[PDB]
């Protein structure tokens, strides 16, 4: 499990970035790792027996929405049983009555 | 495109490398000490050199930075602890010479033993053998034996050793731009920086003669006291005027004087408070010491410890089946690891080292928030005066009636607190001056004042004039005294404890001043106080952050070093001491040796 440190920018609402370019941070042109120019990727290290602050966390930031569509698959509904002979007030599939 | 900037990138890459290269060593260090076998030794030694290496490796390209145009007091100290050139300064022969002869004076501290003279097949080696003697022992040819044999043996392969140790020494403090080693040891309290709070290498010197200029009074009446004790069991050994033998003093170096509580208590007939009985009797365990320890610190309102420590934490002797060190330590591996390593036992030595542990992990827990740079203390003195000062409140015999330890009935009198008191006396106030002459010892014998032909007799004319104890066998410039002891033959600092002894009572000072308490010193507790621990958090989460004047100053009120609560501590024992001994006679003279 990888995680960004570096980079020369700020980051917008719902980007992502996968590149691999190393990082610059003096004024001489780069070409490879040794003096002042990162590589921007650096790994996690967790282990079983880290402290509860340190421990993985599996984060589903469900940062979800965008429910307007011509679709509109939904969440599901309850239903109840059906009675017959007898005077109800009945919603079926949004036809609304009484009878 | 400024330096600022780069130096900023370069310390957050380091700061995340760092964590976890020590993590794994830390890891593999703690699975060496659980156990003892050989792969785990493969696994430690491997870890160490891996370590050791990326960290060579990086203190080179952090020299590029200069100091001079970065402007910030933050990232300044980390640069600091990094830009140092450690021992590289020399050749590379110099630098193998240096690594060849420090081990060589630690194998040969070590392995040392003395033979019984004409029994070639009895041989002791200090631990059941002279130290035991040194502190159990009545006799006089006995004790003197010991502490010349132990010299003679072990000094004089030492100190031509020592010699070139100290050379080289010079020679790469005066290549790191510094005056001399003893300059480089005293780095550590320097201050540079933010106006009002600076503390010069050599203001040190001055402040700890100015403290130690008014101890004088209150030794002066313990020694007399002491020496008129101790005439009624060594009868024709003691000068009545004259200066302690230090073959005398319980131990091998006189380091402490504990050991001599059998010989001058002032009331024999009543006896001390011990608990061990009333822990038996209720069927106590380790788990419910450490959990009692575990009520004292939330008592105060710190916070207490994590899931983990009840797990990955030791706390019994495994047995046979295993084999691991029994020896109380702290471990702090990193990323949220918090351990203790303790072989536990029913007793009130136990119940108090619990407490100096259960101390050391809560300020090791304070400054977690900090960079990996900084965390530690802010000098070398405060880590041990704040785990000492939870084990001296938490002995008060209102604490130990309050927890059902001790029978409620028990009328505590005016008799026993004056034993409590000179015990604490007797391992407190009679190290301080031990401490002060050895580091003014050593920074005599750096700086060059001390010629290479005139080292021994000034070694035995300091104490005299500042310990009042007196060699009784004559020596020549062939001996180092001093190396036989185990933070002398091995590079080890010394003034560390006797900052940590003024600032312990300092502190428990202040904290019993905010807690509203009304009476003698002695009798404070800090328990059911939230203003006497919330205080203390103050100075536990700044790390070295902060300069130490600062953190000091945040507790006591004070930015520098005070010596009047230790004697308001011992007001009482003063007032006795002082009663006692009007027929006596207080001072030594330098005039009287034992050989001579
Ligand atoms: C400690 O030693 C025992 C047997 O000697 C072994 O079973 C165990 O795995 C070892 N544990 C560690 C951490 O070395
Ligand atoms: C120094 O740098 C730290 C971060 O490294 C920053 O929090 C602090 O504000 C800086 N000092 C000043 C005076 O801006
Ligand atoms: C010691 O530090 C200086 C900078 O203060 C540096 O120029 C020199 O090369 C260093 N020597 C080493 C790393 O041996
Ligand atoms: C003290 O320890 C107890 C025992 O688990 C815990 O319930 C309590 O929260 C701790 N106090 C603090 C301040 O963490
Ligand atoms: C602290 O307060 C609690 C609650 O009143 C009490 O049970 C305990 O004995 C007190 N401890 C001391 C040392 O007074
Ligand atoms: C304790 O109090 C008694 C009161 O009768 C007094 O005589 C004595 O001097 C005091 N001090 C000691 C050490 O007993
Ligand atoms: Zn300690």
């Amino acid at each position: 499990y990888w995680y960004r440190l570096f980079r020369k920018s700020k980051l917008k609402p719902f980007e992502r970035d996968i590149s691999t370019e190393i990082y610059q941070a003096g004024n001489k042109p780069c070409k490879g790792k040794g003096p002042n120019c990162y590589f921007p990727l650096q790994s996690y290290g967790f282990r079983p027996t880290y402290g509860v602050g340190h421990q993985p966390y599996r984060v589903v930031v469900l940062s979800f929405e965008l429910l307007h569509a011509p679709a509109t698959v939904c969440g599901p509904k309850k239903s109840t049983n059906l009675v017959k002979n007898k005077c109800v007030n009945f919603n079926f599939n949004g036809l609304t009555g009484t009878g | 495109s400024t330096i600022e900037e780069q130096a900023k990138t370069f310390l957050d890459k380091f700061n995340h490398e760092a964590e976890d290269l020590f993590y794994q060593s830390s890891l593999a260090s703690w699975n060496y000490n659980t156990n003892i076998t050989e792969e785990n030794v493969q696994n430690m030694n491997n870890a160490g050199d891996k370590w050791s290496a990326f960290l060579k490796e990086q203190s080179t390209l952090a020299q590029m930075y200069p100091l001079q145009e970065i402007q910030n007091l933050t990232v300044k100290l980390q640069l600091q602890a990094l830009q140092q050139n450690g021992s590289s300064v020399l050749s590379e022969d110099k630098s193998k010479r240096l690594n060849t002869i420090l081990n060589t004076m630690s194998t040969i501290y070590s392995t040392g033993k003395v033979c019984n003279p004409d029994n070639p097949q009895e041989c002791l080696l200090l631990e059941p053998g002279l130290n035991e003697i040194m502190a159990n022992s009545l006799d006089y040819n006995e004790r003197l034996w010991a502490w010349e044999s132990w010299r003679s043996e072990v000094g004089k392969q030492l100190r031509p050793l020592y010699e070139e140790y100290v050379v080289l020494k010079n020679e790469m403090a005066r290549a790191n731009h510094y005056e001399d080693y003893g300059d480089y040891w005293r780095g550590d309290y320097e201050v540079n920086g933010v106006d009002g709070y600076d503390y010069s290498r050599g203001q040190l010197i001055e402040d700890v003669e100015h403290t130690f200029e008014e101890i004088k009074p209150l030794y002066e009446h313990l020694h007399a006291y002491v020496r008129a004790k101790l005439m009624n069991a060594y009868p024709s050994y003691i000068s009545p005027i004259g200066c302690l033998p230090a073959h005398l003093l319980g131990d091998m170096w006189g380091r402490f004087w504990t050991n001599l509580y059998s010989l001058t208590v002032p009331f024999g007939q009543k006896p001390n408070i011990d608990v061990t009985d009333a822990m038996v009797d209720q069927a106590w365990d380790a788990q419910r010491i450490f959990k009692e320890a575990e009520k004292f610190f939330v008592s105060v309102g710190l916070p207490n410890m994590t899931q983990g420590f009840w797990e990955n934490s030791m706390l019994t002797d495994p047995g046979n089946v295993q084999k691991a060190v029994c020896h109380p330590t702290a471990w702090d591996l990193g990323k949220g690891d918090f351990r203790i390593l303790m072989c536990t036992k029913v007793t009130m030595d136990d119940f108090l080292t619990a407490h100096h542990e259960m101390g050391h992990i809560q300020y090791d827990m304070a400054y977690a928030a900090q960079p990996f740079l900084l965390r530690n203390g802010a000098n070398e003195g405060f880590h041990e005066a704040v785990g000492e000062i939870m084990s001296l409140s938490a002995a008060t015999p209102k604490h130990l009636k309050s927890i059902g330890l001790l029978s409620p009935d028990f009328q505590e009198d005016n008799e026993t607190e004056i034993n409590f008191l000179l015990k604490q006396a007797l391992t407190i106030v009679g190290t301080l001056p031990f401490t002060y002459m050895l580091e003014k010892w050593r920074w005599m014998v750096f700086k060059g004042e001390i010629p290479k032909d005139q080292w021994m007799k000034k070694w035995w004319e300091m104490k005299r004039e500042i310990v009042g104890v007196v060699e009784p066998v004559p020596h020549d410039e062939t001996y180092c005294d001093p190396a036989s002891l185990f933070h002398v033959s091995n590079d080890y600092s010394f003034i560390r404890y006797y900052t940590r002894t003024l600032y312990q009572f300092q502190f428990q000072e202040a904290l019993c001043q905010a807690a509203k308490h009304e009476g003698p010193l002695h009798k404070c507790d800090i328990s059911n106080s939230t203003e006497a621990g919330q205080k203390l958090f103050n100075m536990l989460r700044l790390g070295k952050s902060e300069p130490w004047t600062l953190a000091l100053e945040n507790v006591v009120g004070a930015k520098n070093m005070n010596v009047r609560p230790l004697l308001n501590y011992f007001e009482p024992l003063f007032t006795w001491l002082k009663d006692q001994n009007k027929n006596s006679f207080v001072g030594w003279s330098t005039d009287w040796s034992p050989y001579a």
